[PDB]
RNA sequence: UAAGUUAUUAAGGGCGCACGGUGGAUGCCUUGGCACUAGAAGCCGAUGAAGGACGUUACUAACGACGAUAUGCUUUGGG
RNA sequence: ACCGAUAGUGAACCAGUACCGUGAGGGAAAGGUGAAAAGCACCCCGGAAGGGGAGUGAAAUAGAACCUGAAACCGUGUGCU
RNA sequence: UGAGUAGCGAAAGACGGGUGAGAAUCCCGUCCACCGAUUGACUAAGGUUUCCAGAGGAAGGCUCGUCCGCUCUGGGUUAGU
RNA sequence: AUGAUGAGGUUAAUAGGUUCGAGGUGGAAGCAUGGUGACAUGUGGAGCUGACGAAUACUAAUCGAUCGAAGACUUAAU
């Protein structure tokens, strides 16, 4: 079917509400000092020593 | 002081970029470089030399310390669409926005 | 599925050529009027 | 079965087949989470065979590896794959995962012999 | 201990203001059009027309000019 | 006591042309840096695009996507709720 | 606005090594798979430079692209039968 | 559907493998013997086995990071 009306911008941001993105969960690294994803090798020089 | 870098006419759409632009804004300098490198999305790449000119900016341009600085502000505005077409079923032909961007980035010591 | 326009250089010239045109007395009525518009191809 | 994989029954045993060879050959190859999760099973119960070693095992083995050489990948088997894994007891294998990888987002992983 | 009253939270939204982007209205301007007045003029062609095709420059893709003497030649006046 | 770029010729632009039709035939849309190109030497991030400076300029939110720059629309911050 | 929604046009790929700022998607390789009275070979129309080598990555390619039937620069068609 | 909700994260049995069973199929490869041969017989209900029961850390759940209280005011009672 068709939109039988036009939708607001009140809301159509209230829908995009949930619509987003969340932070990578990530830890640091003990041998390389930088950042990398938890459970995942040392993308920088480095290894996993898990 | 606070340090600025642009980056103009990016081809991807704005509403596709303020997703990832969300996660960084307010953070540290140094946090939100992994940030955005340890992410999926396809704008990561651009936001982070964005992001790296403007932290290259305030060493040279304005001398200031690069360990101090957080993203005062990062946004994305529109640009000039492109009008592309796509032919459908039974001769009729629907369009295609192809949707630019600028993203902004300004970084500050808090000073 | 046939389609209405199969291309053909001898057909194409034999009806609408330049010959064709300046051989009847409607088809020098034809290029005299696409002539006059500035038309930059009388007869192809 | 035990897992699908977007692939057909035959183009999957097909594909299981073609991985596990390239493994025992390379030794250490990447790709995907989801299919390194099903070599992990294919390749260990190929190494039990090599440790066994009987006649009938070479058979029985010759059944799920490739034609390619080096040797051949049925000969490395049978040979240096399973005369060092002589007293380990399964585990043959480890799988690292690496990240997501750009056009998919696919967790592309390693996976090796220990 | 008991009975009663009341408040901060804002995932997100509403209004007001500040600063940006988009898009190209409006203002002002005009290389060009419109409608007319007075005075020339009111035909060209088998000595090959009107109109065009192909070429010509140190490059040349195109437009003007030109024609194997070709991005032009001689001669008589102006400058 | 005509128009002033949605007007005036269809055409102020290299238009009866992109094109579109087998053909006869139909037909747009596109103006403006600055007084003078003086049209950004050089340094920095980037593979380039694009910036941030520093210079030209009376002005660079005048940088060739060039006078002015509005409305719909898209954002960022915040005062009361 | 519908909305990051429908779709992304019949089908088998896997790994190794390169190149590169960036690789499921480009180059080389082994294994596997498909057509085989045809998806193979040659020519008439019809297109009319789309053919080759060296470079390129703004737009086109229903994603990516370091690649191309795309952009730039140089080439390529030889008859007494 | 996804999440959510459940069993677990080395001070471990959660999954995969590996050893041992249940159930399934039906008597393997190799050799030996009997046949001209197709085949039959013996060792050995043998040998294979996805999801089911038990056990074992061999491999992988590493390191680590985030959120989360100091308890308002009246009146009666003690």
């Amino acid at each position: 079917a068709v939109p039988k009306r036009r939708t607001s911008k009140t809301r159509k941001n209230k829908r995009r509400t949930h619509f987003k993105i969340s932070v990578p969960g990530m830890t640091e690294c003990p041998n390389c000092g930088e950042y990398k994803l938890s459970h995942r090798v040392c993308k920088n020089c480095g290894s996993y020593n898990g | 002081m606070e340090a600025k870098a642009v980056a103009r006419t990016i081809r991807i759409a704005p509403r596709k970029v303020r997703l990832v632009l969300d996660l960084i804004r307010g953070k540290n300098a140094a946090e939100a470089i992994a940030i955005l490198k340890l992410t999926n999305k396809a704008s990561s790449p651009v936001i982070e030399k964005v992001l790296m000119s403007a932290l290259a900016n305030a060493e040279h341009n304005y001398d200031m310390n690069t360990d101090e600085l957080v993203v005062k502000e990062a946004y994305a505005n529109e640009g000039p669409t492109l009008k592309r077409f796509r032919p459908r079923a039974q001769g009729r032909a629907s369009a295609i926005n192809k949707r630019t961007s600028h993203i902004t980035i300004v970084v500050s010591d808090a000073k | 599925v046939k389609r209405t326009y199969q291309p053909n250089k001898r057909k194409h010239s034999k009806v609408h050529g330049f010959r064709k045109r300046m051989s009847t007395k409607n088809g020098r009525k034809v290029l005299a009027r696409r002539r006059r518009k500035g038309r930059k191809v009388l007869s192809a | 079965g035990y897992r699908k994989l977007g692939r057909t029954s035959d183009q999957r045993k097909a594909m299981l087949r073609d991985l596990a060879t390239s493994l025992i050959i390379s030794e250490r190859i990447e790709t995907t989470e989801a299919r390194a999760k099903e070599v992990r099973s294919v390749v260990e119960k190929l190494i039990t065979l090599g440790k066994k070693g009987d006649l009938a095992s070479r058979r029985n083995a010759a059944k799920t590896l490739r034609n390619v050489e080096i040797q051949t990948a049925l000969q490395k088997l049978f040979g240096e794959i399973a005369e060092r894994y002589t007293e380990r007891q399964g585990g043959y294998t480890r799988i690292l995962k690496q990240g997501p990888r750009r056009g998919d987002g696919a967790e592309s992983v390693i996976i090796e012999l220990v």
